[PDB]
RNA sequence: GCGGAUUUAGCUCAGUUGGGAGAGCGCCAGACUGAAGAUCUGGAGGUCCUGUGUUCGAUCCACAGAAUUCGCACC
RNA sequence: GCGGAUUUAGCUCAGUUGGGAGAGCGCCAGACUGAAGAUCUGGAGGUCCUGUGUUCGAUCCACAGAAUUCGCACCA
RNA sequence: GGUUCUCCCCGAAAGCUAUUUAGGUAGCGCCUCGUGAAUUCAUCUCCGGGGGUAGAGCACUGUUUCGGCAAGGGGGUCAUC
RNA sequence: GUUUAUUAAAAACACAGCACUGUGCAAACACGAAAGUGGACGUAUACGGUGUGACGCCUGCCCGGUGCCGGAAGGUUAAUUGAUGGGGUUAGCGCAAGCGAAGCUCUUGAUCGAAGCCCCGGUAAACGGCGGCCGUAACUAUAACGGUCCUAAGGUAGCGA
RNA sequence: UUGAGCCUUGAUGUGUAGGAUAGGUGGGAGGCUUUGAAGUGUGGACGCCAGUCUGCAUGGAGCCGACCUUGAAAUACCACCCUUUAAUGUUUGAUGUUCUAACGUUGACCCGUAAUCCGGGUUGCGGACAGUGUCUGGUGGGUAGUUUGACUGGGGCGGUCUCCUCCUAAAGAGUAACGGAGGAGCACGAAGGUUGGCUAAUCCUGGUCGGACAUCAGGAGGUUAGUGCAAUGGCAUAAGCCAGCUUGACUGCGAGCGUGACGGCGCGAGCAGGUGCGAAAGCAGGUCAUAGUGAUCCGGUGGUUCUGAAUGGAAGGGCCAUC
């Protein structure tokens, strides 16, 4: 976003729902490392790839 | 994508014109072509796509069958190309000429599980020019397994640069582009490489169309 | 008073992840010289300022203290 | 990160028939010398940048990643 | 810079936040004037405990000194600092 | 000398040579919008920069820095020139979702590219500049004699307030 | 002479088996045959030897192919496929190299003209030069400009509004000074949870691989402990703990309000959907929290049933993302 050792943005969209958001991750440590189950449709927590496909 | 229906419609309307359908002596054929760029030995772009044409053309397919005695009385009725029994496979054990005939001019070799001699007597004749056999169901009521194979083709390459497969005949290019895109879907489903395009054409019993895309 | 360098080999001084202590030079040996330096090849040479804490481990860093020392404050 | 090239010894780098992986300077040891330098010769020398796929066989062919690196995006 | 005739009560205008403030600025009053209203509001006697202004101790942590010894540590001597 | 009448009355200095320097000549300067008039009725020993400090000697040296510029072996990467990729705008092809061509156009930082300047060459008048600790003379201590530190570096061509 | 395209003209290959001089990518199993069309047979002449040439047959017989053999791999019959680059045609450009009706004539002859401007033609010169108009480059204080906080025991310094704790300053609140101590320019691939778990040291004595030490079984039972950079405070039915299971930290409204000056900052009875957490009682909006951003105006940008001066597409706006 501006720096190097930085708290950055990354575009996390849904496993079904099309919807996107972000808040934080960091290039400072290894990266192969996130998805979740969550839901911005709220109906059924199942699959959510993060900005990153883990 | 590889292509879409209208960019295949517009080019089969070309393929079945006299420009590209140069006529020999019979009701003639048309095909869907894909040649690849960076196509090499690794595996991620290698294919086997056994594809029943979603709208079948005028010239059906070369289906051999090997039924067991119970279902035979029905298999007798599904309009198979040629037939051999679960039994008489025991006699084909050495006969090169019959084997090379069947290999060279049939396309699909549908075989019951009890017929496992089938795994031995055909491979080295059929295999090198890429057509395949398959486990026929045990039922009497067999008909849509036969009808499917009597309208299917295959994406043969194991390591080589091109596909080109039968997809239509002389009379209705529009439906035949729903055949054409089905082969392309099998491919983009089996090989997510996409930019490995050299070219996409369509082709008759001779002349090929350098498609609009 | 604040901030800073600094008390690391005879000599000039380098050095730090934060776990080895360095080099031009000087000494000494090995020999070449009757001898010594050069030039040589090998060995060696440390108040790492002190305390404390972090810490695997402090020469280092932070904190507290000595003591030199530098600029500005002073009119 | 866009794309390309590059990464093989301490460093510069050969590495394109896929079959033995190495030269140069310098390091080392002998010869030479009175000692070294220089000349001469032998000897040393690797995360083949990473790691799998393909291969009978991989520095070599494919790809995902990285660092070295050239030009380069940019009206949040 | 300076109230160009008179009169009477409310009426310190003259301050909290500040302000790339320097007698300059946003709302604002403790103001009046026009609507509106309730025990609304203040001191007392009372309810009820948090405060730490005092004060006081030696409790802590920091220690006065004087006794009495707390494998602490000094001076002397044999001794190998 | 009568000079900046107006602070000094020169204790300012206007001289005047010259290495270099501006221009092989519609020459430099251009006041004026159009002059081509100074310089010219004239040539780089005429005329202009920036100065000069009698006269005559004398201008050591020293290029680290910064001037002055001048160049081209080659990198930074602009007008100039435009590989392309992505689109727009749209025929053809689609019961639809939508694909999708010329032409026209949007948009590349394609690839050259040295003003500067890394650079390369020369500058004594271009900018200013002369380093410290450890050991010292048949006496104090003078400070010749000393090993060196990648430190840019210690008073030098004098006469001594 | 040199750039970009295009085959009019070319040409960069020997190893064996295959009666035989085999780039490929591929379909399938047949392909030609009107006699002046096809091979197939056999001489003869050339040589940069890998090229061809010229004669004469026979010829509706069948011959080339999966079909029979061989091998690293077929070859009959069509599709597909031109580039590293030459020769020259056919599109077409551009630096040098120049000649010279541009041009400039502030050079001369001739000429109107007893003429300094000026008229004009021959000549003589150089040369597409000049010219200026934009874009890129710095070059220097040659017009014009500002005198930009305030803090001032009068100024030059050193320190602060910031957003922050402890002093200092007179309790609801505050009131510095070139004053006294010390400060944020940020923090997760978890420092993420809902169950469950408690008892640790130091030193005394034990004992493989010591020579301070590190899991240990017991002293005494001491409420003699710990703090990853900073700090002050937590306070123990432990949050410090740490192994299993595994990452709600919902989309939407809210009586009631705590309140302020436009942002804002705080949360909650109760109602919805069904939301995930649970045996059951039942709980709740994430790193230990204190330190972390935009007056807002302009920007940019990605999505849309929100619109858009007669419309229809639609600029531009709305919604809210994204900064």
């Amino acid at each position: 976003a501006k720096g190097i050792r930085e708290k950055i943005k990354l575009v996390s969209s849904a496993g079904t729902g099309h919807f996107y958001t972000t808040t934080k991750n960091k290039r400072t440590k290894p990266e192969k490392l996130e998805l979740k189950k969550f839901d911005p449709v709220v109906r059924q927590h199942v699959i959510y790839k993060e900005a990153k496909i883990k | 994508m590889l292509a879409d229906k209208e960019s295949l419609i517009e080019a089969l309307k070309l393929a079945l014109s006299t420009e590209y359908n140069v006529k020999r002596n019979f009701t003639q054929s048309v095909e869907i072509i894909l040649t690849f760029k960076g196509i090499d030995k690794k595996g991620d772009l290698k294919l086997r796509e056994i594809v029943p044409l979603p709208k079948q053309p005028s010239k059906a397919k070369r289906v051999l069958v090997v039924p067991s005695s119970e279902q035979l009385e029905y298999a007798k009725k599904a309009s198979p190309k040629v037939v051999i029994t679960r039994e008489e496979l025991q006699k084909l054990q050495g006969q090169k000429r019959p084997v090379k005939k069947l290999a060279r001019q049939n396309e699909w070799f549908l075989i019951n599980q009890e017929s496992a001699l089938a795994g031995r007597i055909l491979g080295p004749a059929l295999g090198p020019r890429g057509k395949f056999p398959t486990p026929l169901p045990n039922t009497a009521d067999i008909s849509e397994y036969i009808n499917r194979f009597k309208r299917s083709v295959l994406v043969k390459t194991k390591d080589q640069p091109q596909v080109q497969v039968f997809i239509g005949t002389e009379d209705k290019p529009e439906d035949l582009a729903e055949n054409a895109i089905a082969v392309l879907n099998a491919i983009e489903n089996k090989a997510k490489v996409e930019t490995n395009l050299r070219n996409i054409y369509v082709k008759t019993t001779g002349k090929a169309v350098k498609v609009k895309r």
